[PDB]
This record gives C-alpha cells, structure tokens and sequence, in this order.
C-alpha cells in the first residue's frame, strides 16, 4: 500500500 | 545547471564528491547531466520496506512487522547496495523481499498521476527520469526504493  | 532536485555534494566521514537528489534521496557518483516541467504520468515500480510503525505493520511477507524503522532503513541501504553493485537485480528483490502486495507484480505499480500516491512517493516518482532509482523513500507505509520506468 501506498495511493494517496 | 543540473535536473530538479540535484545537488554536488560530499561526504563528511571521507571527502569525495558525489551527487544527490533531495527529492528522491538518491546519491551516485556520476553527475546526474552532461522549461519541461515533470511528466504528466509516470509508470513505477518499488520496493517497500515496513516497520513496526508503518500504518498498517503487516504484510504477505509477515502478518506481524516488528522490526524498527532503523532496521527497515538498513535493510533499504543493504538492497540498494545489491543493486548498484549489480548482484541482484530490482526486480527480482521486491518480489521476494517487498512488504506490499505489488511484489506479485515485480513491484509494478502501474502507472499513475499526481494526486494519486502518498505525496513523499509521488515527489519522488516524478522526479526521476525514465530508468532511474530513488534513494529511500519515507511514506506512513514504511520506507520505499521507487524505479522510474516509463
């Protein structure tokens, strides 16, 4: 997990 | 004189030269060149290193991430080490060793706007030039070795  | 985020630096255990980016925090020591903004979209790939403090500190890797942030930033500098020496390969390393579950695409993100990742991995993302790797990367997920790839 990255995305904002 | 040189791309956004390049520096001439140099070291304070020894004295030579090198060259950083205070953006993607990558250091080497060739100089990094010889009105175009950033990319409008980049495709990246990475490589996540969690630790006990990462935002969700488990992984297909471990369901219980318990190492510190120090031990998370040793193993980023022992993997980038493997790269640049050229005994592993990017790829091939966050597949087996990436805390996120991209590894399964050899930590292919696909690609991707701004306002789309955490703002550390997407200054990072869209400073690079095509082919290039950051340095590590601090996020809330943990700690990143991003490569650039279109």
């Amino acid at each position: 997990f990255x995305w904002r | 004189k040189l791309p956004p985020g390049w520096e001439k630096r140099m070291s304070r255990s020894s004295g030579r030269v090198y060259y950083f980016n205070h953006i993607t925090n990558a250091s080497q020591w060739r100089r990094p060149s010889g009105g175009q903004g950033e990319p409008a979209r980049v495709r990246c790939s990475h490589l996540l290193v969690k630790h006990s403090q990462s935002r969700r500190p488990s992984s297909w890797r471990q369901e219980q991430i318990t190492r510190t942030q120090e031990e998370a930033l040793e193993l980023i500098n022992g993997y980038i080490q493997k790269i640049k020496s050229g005994e592993e390969d990017f790829e091939s390393l966050a597949s087996q060793f990436s805390d996120c579950s991209s590894a399964k695409a050899r930590g292919d993100l696909g690609a991707f706007s701004r306002g789309q990742m955490q703002k550390p991995f997407e200054d990072a993302s869209f400073a690079l030039r095509t082919g290039e790797m950051s340095g590590p990367v601090f996020t809330d997920s943990g700690i990143h070795i991003i490569l650039r790839t279109e």
